[PDB]
Formats: structure tokens, sequence, C-alpha cells
């Protein structure tokens, strides 16, 4: 198939600034290439089409250029609607997608507040534990968790999940759920959750000791 | 102004069957080729299928083809992706898709009219109400800071499950995450909240938790832990 | 041959 490649793969943009979204493709697609706009919960609108066409309805400040397999979207003086992921897709040869270059709001460092949650008692009861590592109000996105049980490191038995970023104050949060079964939690005392970050000097753990307050 | 409008989704089992269905808004579906293009949790978009609009040709994506029969009814202006065979990888928003504008000089058409998605969900569980557990304040939050405290969403089927703090009355600093699916392929999440370390003596937190496919409601109060 | 990008719609 004709592959779409599409970079940066995250723009950190501030409104009034001029984004470049960069769409590659892996053989010419003369000029059949559009642009697509798409923000969480909404289908995609298409921006431009035949590589520089712009679609009704769609600001003049959204404009597509190039040929073959080469094409950039610029977005002149960004606006903050335009924060979103962007698609470009081929429709010469099928059709094919990028996977999305996702334009960010940028702003100034700020270190996550780290929290760690023991299993409930209530838990306990009914044979899992679940620990809980949360990272609070963060930016750039850019963030490390990485889970010790008595120094043991833990791997692929976590799930994480991010916030979309905070429209008051532009940071992220992140939480990660390490699973274990009641049995294992109890076989082990030290639970700790390392965090690394630009905005930390160095990484920050948080920690228990199973049983102490 | 003009619209794609579908129906179908839903949640099904692997191996079974679902036919989902579109319908135009303010234009004749049928004067247009049809396409479904497809997008699962947290990844892009993947073209399905195009039916002609006289419903001759019919294409449809190699990951797809076998399973899915694209169909239409030009006189109820209506077209139908037939889904057999179902698996996991299927679930996805499914949209509609209109290849509605060309390029001056094109006969290629962009896909400029896309319907709202409906929600194919492949899944062998079943409808089930979640627990709550308090994710406490810790005993060590710093005196004249900050404290975290939230309400874990655990093991519940299908999304979506919603949370608030004091009925509403506590909104700064509440973060209530994305649901995760689990490898028992339930779904679990977590809602936290940031407060005055000094509040944790005199103010109470109750997370309300709502999950209307299995009408489980729960207000569930974090407290400290007593230790 | 057919050409599966070309035009679908009618005309």
């Amino acid at each position: 198939e004709i592959v779409m490649t599409q970079s940066p793969a995250t723009l950190s943009m501030s409104p009034g600034e001029r984004a470049t979204l960069s769409c590659r493709a892996s053989q010419s697609v003369g000029s059949d290439l559009a642009w697509f706009q798409q923000k969480p919960g909404q289908a995609p609108r298409l921006l431009i089409y035949g590589a520089f066409t712009r679609a009704t309805g769609i600001p003049a400040r959204f404009s597509g250029s190039g040929s073959g397999s080469e094409f950039t979207l610029t977005i002149s003086s960004l606006q903050s609607e335009d924060f979103a992921v962007y698609y470009c897709q081929q429709y010469n040869r099928w059709w094919t997608f990028g996977q999305g270059t996702k334009v960010e709001m940028k702003r100034t460092v700020a270190a996550p507040s780290v929290f760690i949650f023991p299993p409930s008692d209530e838990q306990l009861k009914s044979g899992t534990a679940s620990v809980v590592c949360l990272l609070n109000n963060f930016y750039p996105r850019e963030a490390k968790v990485q889970w010790k049980v008595d120094n043991a490191l833990q791997s692929g038995n976590s799930q994480e999940s991010v916030t979309e970023q905070d429209s008051k104050d532009s940071t992220y949060s992140l939480s990660s759920t390490l699973t274990l079964s009641k049995a294992d939690y109890e076989k082990h005392k030290v639970y700790a959750c390392e965090v690394t970050h630009q905005g930390l000097s160095s990484p920050v753990t948080k920690s228990f000791n199973r049983g102490e307050c | 102004q003009v619209q794609l409008v579908e129906s179908g989704g839903g949640v099904v089992q692997p191996g079974r069957s679902l036919r989902l269905s579109c319908a135009a808004s303010g234009f004749t579906l049928s004067n247009y080729g049809v396409h479904w293009v497809r997008q699962a949790p947290g990844t892009g978009l993947e073209w399905v299928a195009l039916i002609w609009y006289d419903g001759s040709n019919k294409f449809y994506a190699d990951s797809v083809k076998g399973r899915f029969t694209i169909s239409r009814d030009n006189s109820m202006d209506i077209v139908y992706l037939q889904m057999n065979n179902l698996r996991a990888e299927d679930t996805a928003l499914y949209y509609c898709v209109r290849p509605g504008i060309a390029a001056a000089g094109s006969n290629y058409y962009a896909m400029d009219v896309w319907g709202q998605g409906t929600a194919v969900t492949v899944s062998s569980a079943s409808t089930k109400g979640p627990s709550v557990f308090p994710l406490a304040p810790s005993s060590k939050s710093t005196s004249g800071g900050t404290a975290a405290l939230g309400c874990l969403v655990k093991d519940y089927f299908p999304e979506p499950v919603t949370v608030s703090w004091n009925s509403g009355a506590l909104t700064s600093g509440v973060h209530t995450f994305p649901a995760v699916l689990q490898s028992s392929g339930l779904y679990s999440l977590s809602s936290v909240v940031t407060v005055p370390s000094s509040s944790l003596g005199t103010q109470t937190y109750i997370c309300n938790v709502n999950h209307k496919p299995s009408n489980t409601k729960v207000d569930k109060k974090v407290e400290p832990k007593s230790c | 041959n057919v050409d599966p990008n070309a035009n679908p719609n009618v005309d």
C-alpha cells in the first residue's frame, strides 16, 4: 500500500504563530492528497483537497502545498480553536492515512506533583490489589513512570491513562495503575513509583511499606 | 447543513455479525458513492469499503475482505455495511463518508462529508457495574500544602461511567482519567482531585459514580485511612 | 478496466 508518514508526531504551538505540518508518501500520489482536522469526540473535517484547494467553510489561515510525495499543511496565525490532530490522506491509490500530527498548546515547564495510593482494605477482600501513581498537572507531556516492588522492576502489569491538555493551564495529568494479586501484594513490603520528568532535577520516588500508616 | 446519519453499532460477541446503515440529510445519498472509514480507540483512520453510487462496484480493505459486505438500497436511500465473523480488532468507531468534492481538473473525489460514527465493540463481556474503591489521601501529605485523593472505578462493562465530586460542588483540581480496557475485558478508571491538606480533617469528599448500563449509582466517601 | 479511485458518483 502507499504509506503516509507525518511529522512531527506532536507540534507545540502558541496562538498567533505559524504551524508547519509535513506529510510524505512512499510513492507519488500526484495531487490527490487531502488534509483533515479532528478534535476529541468528533468526526474528521476535510480542510484541503487536491493538495492545495481549501474546502468550503474552512478559514483562509489553513493552506496546503506540495506535489508528488511531499506535502505541507500551513496554519498561519494559529488560533486556540486549531489545537487538534491533523491527518493527511492520499486518494490516488486506494485510501491511506498518515498517523496524525497533534497540535498542542506550548507553555513553560511544570513539574508534576506525584502521589502514590496503596490498595484499599475493601479491595483486598476481593482478591486483587491495585496500586495507583498519580502525576498531577505537568508539562511537557513526556513522562516516565517506573514501578518497583521490593526493588523488582515491574514490566507489563501496569496501565497508564492521560488527560486531554487542560483548557486552563495547558498541563497534562497521568495515572499509572499497577495490578497484583492479593497473594503477591502480601508477599512484598516496599511499593514504589519513580517519576522522571524534565521539570524534576532528579527522578521523584513515592513509596510506601505495606501495613504502615 | 448537510449530514450523514449512521446507526447499527453496539456490543457484539467475537465471531458474530452486525449490520451498519447510513442515510443522508440535505441531499440524495444515491447520487454518490459511499465509503466506510473506521477509527479504533486511540489510533488513526482506516478505510474499510466503498460502494458505487448505483451499487455496481464494491471495494474492500484487505483487512476485512471476505468478512464484510457493502450494499445499498437506492429506494430507501440507505447504504449498509454487513460485518460478519467479527474480531476484537474490528472494535472501532465506524464512519459513513461521502466522496463529494473534486479538485479542479480532477475526476478523483475527496471525502467531504463524514457521519458522526457508530461504535462497534467486539467483546465477550457481559454488562457489569463497577466496584468503587477509595484512593485515600496519604498520612504524609504536606502539612501546609496539597493532598490528593480519588476513587478507583474498577471492572465495569460497557462504557461509560461518569464521576463527579460532592454532587458537583467540587470541580477545581479534579481529573477523571479516560478508562483503560483491562486484559479481563472489563474497563477501569480513576478520578482524582487535589485539595488543601488543611481541609482533610474538616471537609468531606464524596465521589458520585454512575454506570447507567447496569443501573449502578454509588456515592463513595473518601477519607484518610485510620492506622 | 475499472479504476477504483475514479469518480464513484452519478453523472
